[PDB]
């Protein structure tokens, strides 16, 4: 989960 | 039209491409080949880094070999703007690049 | 592949047409050299 | 782009900007990498996580503006797209990786001061310029601050 780790797409 | 936040005119920043390592330290997301970090590092006092609403724009180099302007990479994604400790990761197009000239030259190249 | 695909991609009509630079790109030159 | 500046404008040739036909809005950047193909992000058009699926007949390209907001008449083409491509290894749900498409346009642009195609790079360009420490350059239309707000 990219998500759960942080990650934002921009 | 505009407000701040949202920029009334193309904006432009030119940032250093950081050293994997770093990058892959600076995150804990699984970093792949297919993406490399850029933007300052804290002890660099200049800032500046790709935002929401960035998506899909290039990365460009200037060859001094030949004078032409090489697209590198593609904002993908980061976390949060320009936070100290943190780099904004872009799509690796050289390494992509087999893939894009299999479907320019008709899935076959 | 190697070097140019069109000839003239990547060459800018209003700048490198003209042999004129852009007011920030001497900062990319600058971080360049045979420095890495 | 966060502590950018303006550019100049022939700038950057190669800048598209994706738009959404309706409700009518901007989704994100891109390049012209020549005078029929588009290059952007997968994540653009496909991102399950938001429910987001784009299709052909949901966008169009704007390719030689300056200006996010008002239509520059003299300058700016519009065009439709013809096909869409999205690596078929894009990963959405771990990492983002292979987080490319390619956009195929109704029929070619027409180039222009405004409108050129930025090259890619080839093997040796790529040996040469992608060093730690070396300056590259960004350009968008993006929020120039971290979303609190609109």
């Amino acid at each position: 989960d990219f998500l759960a780790e942080g990650g934002g797409v921009r | 039209s505009v407000a701040e936040v949202q920029p009334s005119v193309l904006q432009v920043v030119n940032l250093p491409l950081v050293e994997r390592p770093v990058c892959k330290a600076s995150t804990r997301i699984r970093i792949t080949d297919n993406m490399f970090c850029a933007g300052y590092k804290p002890g660099e006092g200049k800032r500046g880094d790709a935002c929401e609403g960035d998506s899909g724009g290039p990365f460009v180099m200037k060859s001094p070999y030949n004078n032409r302007w090489y697209q590198m990479g593609i904002v993908s994604w980061g976390e949060g703007c320009d936070r100290d400790g943190k780099y904004g990761f872009y799509t690796h197009v050289f390494r992509l690049k087999k893939w894009i000239q299999k479907v320019i030259d008709r899935l076959g190249s | 592949t190697f070097g140019a695909g069109e000839a003239d991609c990547g060459l800018r009509p209003l700048f490198e047409k003209k042999q004129v630079q852009d007011q920030t790109e001497k900062e990319l030159f600058e971080s360049y050299i045979e420095g890495r | 782009i966060v502590e950018g500046q303006d550019a100049e404008v022939g700038l950057s040739p190669w800048q598209v900007m994706l738009f959404r036909k309706s409700p009518q809005e901007l989704l994100c950047g891109a390049s012209l990498i020549s005078d029929r193909w588009v290059l952007t992000a997968a994540h653009c058009l496909l991102y399950p996580p938001w429910d987001k699926n784009f299709t052909v007949d949901d966008l169009l390209v704007r390719i030689g503006k300056h200006s996010r907001t008002r239509y520059e008449r003299k300058v700016e083409k519009i065009s439709m797209l013809d096909k869409i491509y999205i690596h078929p290894r894009y990963n959405w749900k771990e990492n983002l990786d292979r987080d490319i498409a390619l956009l195929k346009l109704k029929r070619p642009i027409e180039l222009s001061d405004y409108i050129h195609p930025v090259c890619l790079p080839d093997k040796q360009t790529a040996a040469k310029l992608l060093h730690a420490g070396f300056k590259g350059r960004v350009t968008g239309w993006g929020n120039r601050r971290e979303t609190w707000t609109t």
